């Protein structure tokens, strides 16, 4: 099993009055650990999991420094991106930024990110090699001749292998309890006649952690496409995920349905009939 | 401009009587600037927080806003969502069954 | 914990 760290950043302009609202995020797989917020009044870098409150006052103020530096360099990047594309003064702009590490099955680094983007497209990104650079724009291309000049992605690179891989080994085993427990989903299966011809058959996925899951409908033992519905993983607000797939079946035939579930809590694919 | 996919659902199974929590997962949209509200009969609920800002590989954002109910058979709880994208507020009636 | 590299400037 692969395990992941990423931080998440959002710098919106406020062209009417005053600085940019950012908001930061930190991710362990699919549990979040820091936040920060702009418009708070603490000012600092907040805790959002129970098993990071143990880290000491140099973190703390370590942290806080690190996302204010982060959140006028956005304001200086919004601005710096409203004169390279020759935009208006009086409209309000996105600027993202995502980076992070992944480590493999033998528990060793994987692969490590670095990109940018500006209203919701890319921007610049760190390649898998963490040497070079993808411009998507002549915009991009004047930062990415400005970056390789000035050697960033060495620096870059030195973090997501190192750095980055050691913290998050770290935070794997103090919050092991809850960040290295699988939980397998809860399922069952309902029955909602649609008409005395038809039926729907929904097969449930309750209280699941990591949110990365599979349902898949079988007629037969086949495969089946056709006459179906499956609403994308949502999360519960409890720190765990839900997901359901549905299939309309003729009334009396709902035994040749089999609803397949696949997740990394169950050693082996569950496999559920009405 | 994206605009957002709304989901409204209960964190438990929903039961007459039994204290749960209220869900409205808005997803995949895009500029940030969104405004949501949990309604109880048609009208707003004063008490719904949200969770921090993050988003998608595609760039696409995504926001969580709950409260705690209790679910009564006659009751009818939706979610109202507006953004940009929208011309008038887009409300999706919560279904126990989805 | 955040990279400490802060001088990156689009």
């Amino acid at each position: 099993g692969s395990h992941s760290m990423r931080y998440f950043f959002t710098s919106v302009s406020r062209p009417g009055r005053g600085e940019p609202r950012f908001i930061a995020v930190g991710y362990v797989d699919d549990t979040q650990f820091v936040r920060f917020d702009s418009d708070a009044a603490s000012q600092r870098m907040e805790p959002r999991a129970p098993w990071i409150e143990q880290e000491g006052p140099e973190y703390w103020d370590g942290e806080t420094r690190k996302v204010k530096a982060h959140s006028q360099t956005h304001r200086v990047d919004l601005g710096t991106l409203r004169g390279y594309y020759n935009q208006s003064e009086a409209g309000s702009h996105t600027v993202q930024r995502m980076y992070g590490c992944d480590v493999g099955s033998d528990w060793r680094f994987l692969r490590g990110y670095h990109q940018y983007a500006y209203d919701g497209k890319d921007y610049i990104a760190l390649k898998e090699d963490l040497r070079s650079w993808t411009a998507a724009d002549m915009a991009a291309q004047t930062t990415k001749h400005k970056w390789e000049a000035a050697h960033v992605a060495e620096q870059l690179r030195a973090y997501l292998e190192g750095t980055c891989v050691e913290w998050l080994r770290r935070y794997l085993e103090n919050g092991k309890e809850t960040l290295q427990r699988t939980d397998a989903p809860k399922t069952h299966m309902t029955h909602h006649a649609v008409s005395d011809h038809e039926a729907t058959l929904r097969c449930w996925a309750l209280s699941f952690y990591p949110a990365e899951i599979t349902l898949t409908w079988q007629r037969d033992g086949e495969d089946q496409t056709q006459d179906t519905e499956l609403v994308e993983t949502r999360p519960a607000g409890d720190g765990t995920f839900q997901k359901w797939a549905a299939v309309v079946v003729p009334s009396g035939q709902e035994q040749r349905y089999t609803c397949h579930v696949q997740h990394e809590g169950l050693p082996k694919p569950l496999t559920l009939r009405w | 401009q994206r605009t957002p996919k709304i989901q409204v659902y209960s964190r438990h199974p929903a039961e007459n009587g039994k204290s749960n929590f209220l869900n409205c997962y808005v997803s995949g949209f895009h500029p940030s600037d969104i405004e949501v509200d949990l309604l109880k009969n048609g009208e707003r609920i004063e008490k719904v927080e949200h969770s921090d800002l993050s988003f998608s590989k595609d760039w696409s954002f995504y926001l969580l806003y709950y409260t705690e109910f209790t679910p009564t058979e006659k009751d009818e709880y939706a979610c109202r969502v507006n953004h940009v994208t929208l011309s008038q507020p887009k409300i999706v009636k919560w279904d126990r069954d989805m | 914990k955040m990279d400490s590299f802060l001088d990156m400037q689009l």
